[PDB]
RNA sequence: CAUCCGGGUGUUGUCUCCAUAGAAACAGGUAAAGCUGUAUUUUUU
């Protein structure tokens, strides 16, 4: 019912901890009620980039730790 | 609620939940695969939205196996309820 | 069951009867119960006046209650040429702000300072209407359980608004030598277009009360 | 409504503890939660399932992947319950 | 703000190279072009190609990948 | 323009193959019918054990939740 | 240490929530909402606070039978004899309450009951300063009065989150007897008015900002609260927010589970009216009018609430109140609304900047608190202090700075950019508010407002306390400004004590008064004539009572009430002539708009000037104003830019400051002037200090001369005047206005859906002198006047000062031109400037006033 | 300071109306009363 209040994390670089001990990085662009993240694309954790902009699904997210304070 | 139920029934009759219904009506022996490696050869009794099943004359088939080993075991059960999330593929052997 | 019994000590009613009683009374005890009416006509106010040896044109007067001793004798404070007499500074004031306008207030009670009133009291058939206001600019928890206005409620509100006796639908009983009715007319500040004798009488009554 | 959710909400501001499905315990000031336990924390440590700890500023967490959330003993006394 | 649905729509409009990661499955990925859109994340994807991950290519036709097992999108 | 559900509908009375979650095994059979929840019903279902036809089950009904993808 | 604490705890009401828990919560910020309940006179904010208190506590001590029943209101936060007896709340006595929300997230709330009566805005100001959210309350009936608007404006300065409480539905239901539709319309109108008053935000029942109430009958609610209680049975959890949204506005509901289409068919009664107002009306009618059994049945059915056996036998009004209480439960809705309103902490930073300049905080290294008010809660003097950052433990030795010593400190810091802590304070005990007790606590914490007992000796009125541990910390630190006690004092009174054997006692009491009432400029004059500038009559009276009864206990003489007049000119100056024991200056009357702006970086300043009064670039360059009086000081000759003699200004303007403080005409301050330097004939032999000293007198003299030249005037202040009469008594009011000298009716505002002509006005404070009482008597207890000064609006005292003929009578009031002078002369006499019962005014120097201005 | 003129509250006893058992529940049946309840990403498909 309630929207996830990620207005503090808008336009900030976030370490998205996702399923299977995996990780994604990137600046936050948008979101919705399911927790489906819209972010500008970055590397997968030595390190290598894929894509320009990325849209991560809600269920996959274990965490999204803020790189920028 | 009643209307909704009716609609659901209609859908079942039409779409993918028709075959199962038919089987139930006929009451033939059918095999059911599962998540935990259990081939359930059984007679169908009940049916709902979630693909839960009340089963009669039930014959489960698995393999109790701590390797290296090859054993095939199977047991008879008189009456057995089943949950839908375990089920992957149900098949009717003619 | 509307009383304790034949002792006639406690009484306890329902609404319609009470309303009727109130209506009957109306001619006799129309004491105007907008609290603000009595600004500078409360008992407290009267007391203050008495202890200040000060009047209200309607209100009672007394023997001054302390030794009337002047002899302030014109200091740099309270000279003629220092203070400025723009305002007439009537007695009306001196009691309405006893601690300021009267200097040396011995035994003077703090009075009230209330809000304004806005009401409709009418003797007509229709109820719950905007009579003489100004106009504005521009499922259900109950539907059809009720229609909002009954038949009693026309007078219920009035009763609720009312003076002491009636606002309560129950009570205790009182010696009939009790229950002064003339009281409530002589308290009510009346003095405009009555003859002087009447006014005097009213004043006397007030004095009697007040003491 | 979910009384544990309510409790969690109440705790907001406290130094809560938080273990996931992965088995990684966090401990820190709770910032915000929702109907679904979509937690945030501040000044939070992060224990790896194997052992090693890692400090971090602002974590967000998703309730579905949260296992159990430890609240301090103060909230036992009052006042959500009755 | 730019919602996920909106993003998906944009991608569809574009018909650009998309690289999907599978849920609870690290070793396999998909790479194609978005054709469809649904109320859920479920979308139909023509010109798809399966990829074993560098811990190359493999043959794969036209596919609709179900919404529940998605992880990544990019376009 | 082509959404998934309509594609699925179109693909009725035609060949399809389905992949599964844990212990992944491909299928191959002619599609009988489908619904909004994506539960499937196939005829002549061959079992591709990672691209190896193990057995022919025939007339089968696939539950939606273990399914990975649909292919010709 | 412990025993005493226990004893203290014992002497107090036991609370429904646990106090320990509250204390614990108060450790953690974001769980402490500081709210100031603030409104017009008799909004019923105190009453509301009382309700909250009641809800909180198990049983309250002085809560008698009658109050319980619901006849007399109980104001638990009246406290003091003054207030109990007066009918007005008269100081800031709030309280601290752990409250749950709709969805019970417990949160501790520092509530503060501001007084409504205008003459105590001091207290309101203090509340605002303290509080980060401000519960505005409004009387439905009197509507959004000017006062409310003013408050809103002044709260958007502060700045603060504005939760509104529309109190007195009961009065539109019962007194005005509005049809429900009519009531709804009225409410809408009120909301619109509120919005208009506001600049940025929008207010409505949706989005939890309005809170509808009636404290007499004892129920507050928000739409959301209502929905929670009595629209969760009927609807699923998904479509509840939507429903709520639908509820407000031009929206209708024709039969359909669960639609609800905006507009429309056959019958009227909108969604709001339908699902709320109508219900309320029904409740009222059944509560009063219906047979009891049926009502009970209804309440069992529709609301799921049970009338007890005793409650059935209550008298209507009390009974009604009880019913309402049963319906709308212990007021969590209000709390929820408050929570929704407060952002939070987006605003907080801004607010703190406003109070104490922008910059950045320092948490662990140093604690800082705003000593806000000194008060007398439990007899002894406490200090209500908001700890802004850090945590202040019992017995800690603490720095202090009265907000007089604030600007200076800042300046010093700037200049800087051996250790020297000027005063100190041992914190003897600390506790919470309030109502009728201090709950004593060891730790003060960042966020919470608390009464501290050691804090007093050093400070008066307002202060900053802190505890630094370094030079860096000190540097970081900022100091709060003095509170803009919105109304600003005007109304004068001169004390003597009757038996001057006890002048000392009076002095002692006077200090206390100054501390305790913080809107009290108490000037001690040269001639033993101790002076008190109150906000106004009532406030002054209250203060007098406090002094003459409690804080002194002496027979204390009291002058007829005066006002401070101030010195300004009509024409411009005509001859800058210097003085010697050598500078000459001359002044122009400033533009009205500019003055107004003043009342409410050089390039920037210039730009501002240009925007305001159409001033040129040179003019912009020259200026350097002072005091917040206001006067403007311009360096506008020819030679000054080449000259470095006119350079080094910081010293030069001291004289100007002095002049502004104490004028020529009355030693009564200067106002509304643009001063212009025309010549500064400094000699060759400097001796710098001496020169500076000379300038300090000389500048003042020059200013005086300029004023004299400029056809100077005393300015009276004016009271802006609310009058809420019954419509047909407006003629009476008009007549009354006519009767006195100065007065004016700007606009007769018809209040929506009442008989009340809110007839705003202007009245000179001097000719007020109990005006309120006069108004009330004449208008037979109708139209509560209110007089005030928020605007800081001054005006000409009619006619020409410096005319020896003037007037006829001594004891009587003087005519208007004549009065121009009379006041001035009397003021002079009061000061101790003139010599005699007959005297005059004239300004040296020199040359016989330039040969009487060349004849 | 006191004097009347009135008043509650309980402690009791006495006079006129309304009552009316000498004990029931276990195990669950019958009948009523009092509250609690439709799988596609965050809980149970
Ligand atoms: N009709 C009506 N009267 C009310 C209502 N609320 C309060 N009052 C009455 O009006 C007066 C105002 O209540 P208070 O709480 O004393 O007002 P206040 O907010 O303290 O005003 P200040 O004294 O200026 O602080 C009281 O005598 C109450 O009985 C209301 O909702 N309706």
């Amino acid at each position: 019912v309630s929207t996830p209040e990620l207005k503090k994390y808008m336009d900030k670089k976030i370490l998205l901890n996702i399923n299977g001990s995996r990780k994604v990085a990137g600046i936050l662009r948008g979101y919705d009620i399911f927790l489906n993240v819209v972010l500008d694309d970055a590397m997968e954790i030595n390190n290598h980039q894929l894509g320009l902009q990325t849209v991560i699904r809600g269920n996959s997210i274990i965490s999204l730790e803020a790189l920028d304070a | 609620r009643a209307e909704l139920e009716e609609l659901e029934e209609f859908e079942f009759k039409h779409g993918p939940m028709s075959l199962i219904n038919d089987a139930m009506v006929t009451r033939t022996p059918v095999i059911i695969s599962l998540r935990n490696n259990h081939k359930i050869i059984a007679r169908v009794k009940a049916f709902d939205r979630h693909c839960n099943m009340v089963l009669e004359n039930v014959k489960e088939l698995w393999t109790e196996k701590k390797g290296k080993n090859v054993i095939n075991r199977e047991r008879f059960i008189s009456k057995l309820f089943l949950r839908g999330d375990s089920v992957i593929v149900v098949l009717k052997t003619p | 069951k509307k009383v304790n019994g034949t002792s006639y000590k406690k009484w306890s009613f329902d609404l319609p009867e009470m309303s009727n009683l109130y209506r009957l009374s109306t001619p006799l005890r129309d004491e105007v119960t907008d609290k603000n009416y009595y600004y500078l006509f409360d008992k407290k106010s009267f007391f203050n006046g008495k202890a200040l040896n000060n009047a209200i044109p309607g209100g009672p007067k007394f023997e001054p209650l302390y030794p009337r001793e002047e002899e302030e004798d014109y200091n740099e404070f309270n000279s003629i040429d220092r203070v400025i007499f723009r305002v007439p500074i009537r007695s009306e004031y001196k009691v309405a702000f006893p601690h300021l306008y009267n200097s040396r207030p011995r035994s003077v009670r703090i009075p009230w300072y209330n809000n304004p009133v806005s009401c409709i009291i009418q003797n007509d058939e229709e109820y719950d209407t905007p009579a003489l206001f100004f106009d504005p600019s521009l499922a259900p928890l109950l539907a059809e359980e009720e229609e909002l206005i009954l038949p009693n409620t026309k007078d219920a509100m009035s009763l609720y608004h009312s003076p002491f006796p009636f606002n309560r639908t129950k009570g205790k009983m009182v010696r009939a030598q009790d229950v002064a009715l003339a009281k409530k007319w002589f308290l009510q500040h009346p003095d405009e277009e009555y003859p002087v004798k009447v006014k005097v009488s009213y004043q006397k009554l007030l004095k009697n009360y007040v003491l | 409504n979910g009384i544990p959710v309510k409790l969690l909400n109440e705790a907001q501001g406290h130094i809560v503890s938080l273990e996931l499905t992965t088995g990684a315990t966090y401990r820190g000031k709770l910032v915000e939660s929702e109907d679904s336990m979509n937690v945030q924390l501040r000044d939070v440590i992060a224990t790896e399932p194997q052992g090693a700890v890692t400090h971090m500023d602002q974590i967000f967490v998703r309730g579905s992947q949260i296992k159990f959330i430890v609240v301090p003993d103060l909230l036992k006394n009052a006042p959500l319950f009755k | 703000m730019v919602p996920p649905i909106n993003c998906i729509f944009n991608f569809l409009q574009q018909q650009t190279p998309v690289t999907i990661w599978l849920f609870e499955q690290i070793g396999i990925r998909i790479k194609g072009k978005i054709v469809g859109f649904d109320e859920f994340m479920n979308v139909v994807i023509d010109e798809a190609v399966e990829i074993p991950v560098n811990s190359k290519g493999t043959p794969l036709g036209k596919i609709l990948l179900k919404g529940d097992n998605i992880t990544l999108i990019t376009s | 323009p082509v959404n998934p559900k309509p594609f699925l509908k179109g693909l009725v009375n035609h060949r399809v193959g389905v992949k599964l979650k844990f212990n992944s095994t491909e299928y191959r059979g002619t599609l009988v019918s489908t619904d909004n929840y994506f539960n499937l019903q196939l005829n002549e279902a061959e079992e591709f054990v990672a691209g190896v036809s193990h057995g022919t089950l025939g007339e089968i009904f696939i539950r939606c939740n273990n399914v990975l993808y649909i292919r010709e | 240490e412990h025993t005493i604490f226990t004893q203290l705890k014992k002497n107090i009401p036991k609370t429904r929530y646990n106090r320990d828990y509250m204390l614990s919560m108060a450790n953690i910020p974001e769980r402490i909402i500081n709210v100031g309940v603030i409104g017009p006179l008799h909004s019923g904010k105190t009453s509301l606070m009382d309700l909250l208190v009641i809800d909180s506590h198990k049983r309250i001590p002085d809560m008698s039978k009658n109050v319980e029943l619901g006849w007399k209101p109980l104001r638990y936060l009246d406290n003091l004899k003054q207030e109990i007896d007066r009918g007005l709340s008269i100081k800031l006595n709030g309280s601290t309450l752990l409250c749950t929300d709709l969805e019970s997230k417990s949160r501790m709330i520092n509530f503060l009951d501001a007084p409504g009566h205008v003459n105590f805005m001091d207290e309101t100001a203090v509340a605002l300063a303290a509080s980060d959210l401000v519960l505005i309350v409004i009387d439905v009936v009197e509507g959004v009065t000017f006062v409310v608007e003013q408050l809103i404006k002044q709260s958007i300065k502060n700045n603060v989150a504005m939760c509104f409480v529309i109190n007195k539905l009961d009065r539109l239901i019962l007194d005005l007897k509005l049809p429900p539709m009519d009531a709804y319309l009225k409410l809408n109108h009120i909301i619109a008015n509120i919005n208009s008053f506001t600049k940025g935000n929008v207010f409505s029942p949706i989005d939890n900002n309005i809170i509808f109430a009636s404290t007499k009958l004892g129920f507050t609610f928000t739409i959301k609260e209502f929905v929670s209680y009595y629209y969760a049975h009927s609807i699923p959890s998904s479509k509840i927010d939507d429903f709520t949204t639908r509820l407000w506005g031009s929206v209708y509901y024709h039969k359909g589970n669960f639609r609800t289409k905006p507009f429309e068919n056959v019958e009227k009664y909108p969604t709001f009216v339908e699902f709320i107002l109508i219900p309320l009306y029904k409740i009222f009618s059944y509560a009063l009018s219906m047979e009891k059994d049926k009502l009970k049945n209804l309440l069992r059915s529709n609301f799921r609430v049970n009338l007890s056996q005793e409650a059935l036998q209550y008298d209507p009004q009390p009974f009604l109140k009880h019913v309402l209480q049963l319906i709308f439960r212990q007021q969590t809705g209000l709390v929820d609304a408050i929570t929704r309103c407060y952002q939070p902490f987006e605003l907080f930073d801004n607010k703190t900047a406003h109070l104490s300049i922008p910059g950045k905080s320092t948490p662990e290294g140093t604690l800082w608190a705003h000593v806000l008010k000194t008060v007398d809660y439990g007899g002894a003097e406490w200090s209500l202090v908001r700890i802004y950052s850090g945590l202040l433990k019992r017995g800690d030795t603490v720095r202090i700075l009265d907000t007089s010593q604030s600007e200076s400190r800042q300046k010093r810091q700037l200049h800087d950019i051996s250790k020297t802590e000027t005063p100190s304070c041992e914190v003897e005990e600390i506790g919470l508010l309030g109502g009728r007790y201090v709950y004593p606590v060891h730790e003060a914490h960042k966020g919470q407002i608390v009464l501290i007992k050691g804090i007093s000796s050093a400070y008066i009125k307002s202060a900053t306390l802190y505890s630094v541990k370094s030079k860096e910390d000190m540097k970081q630190l900022k100091f709060f400004k003095p509170l803009d006690y919105i109304t600003e004092a005007v109304f004068k009174i001169v004390l003597q004590p009757l038996l001057p054997r006890e002048l000392p006692k009076l002095l002692d009491a006077l200090n206390k008064i100054s501390k305790y009432y913080p809107g009290v400029i108490i000037k001690v004059e040269e001639s033993g004539e101790h002076v008190i500038l109150g906000n106004g009559e009532l406030y002054m009276d209250c203060l007098l009572y406090d002094l003459r009864a409690s804080y002194a206990k002496i027979e204390i003489k009291i002058s007829d009430p005066l006002t401070v007049f101030s010195e300004s000119c009509s024409n411009e100056s005509f001859a800058s002539i210097p003085v010697s024991n050598s500078i000459s200056v001359a002044a122009e009357p400033m533009d009205s708009k500019m003055i107004q702006d003043l009342s409410r970086p050089r390039k920037l300043s210039k730009i501002l000037r240009t925007e305001y009064g159409w001033d040129s670039l040179a003019s912009r360059n020259v200026w350097s104003f002072y005091n917040g009086n206001v006067l403007i000081n311009d360096t506008l000759p020819d030679e000054i830019s080449p000259e470095l003699l006119s350079k080094y200004k910081e010293q030069i303007i001291q004289g100007f400051y002095w002049a502004v403080k104490e004028g020529p005409l009355a030693e009564e301050p200067i106002y509304g002037v643009q001063y212009k330097l025309l010549s500064i004939s400094v000699p060759s032999d400097v001796n710098i200090d001496v020169m500076k000293s000379q300038i300090i007198p000389l500048m003042k003299k020059a200013c005086y001369v300029g004023l004299l030249t400029a056809i100077p005037i005393l300015l009276e202040p004016i009271y802006e005047v609310d009058i809420t009469v019954h419509a047909p008594l407006l003629p009476i009011v008009e007549e009354l206005m006519k009767k006195r000298r100065g007065s004016r009716i700007y606009k007769t505002i018809k209040v929506a859906g009442t008989p009340l002509l809110e007839v705003r006005g202007q009245v000179p404070v001097i000719e007020s002198a109990g005006f309120e009482t006069d108004l009330r008597l004449s208008t037979n207890g109708l139209g509560m006047c209110q007089l005030y000064f928020w605007h800081k609006i001054w005006r000409k005292v009619p006619g020409d000062v410096l005319d020896k003929d003037a007037f006829i009578p001594k004891l009587k009031p003087a005519p208007i031109n004549s009065l121009s002078r009379d006041f001035v002369m009397k003021t002079r006499r009061r000061k101790g400037i003139s010599t005699g019962g007959f005297m005059s005014n004239d300004g040296p120097t020199l040359e016989k006033y330039i040969s009487a201005e060349l004849y």
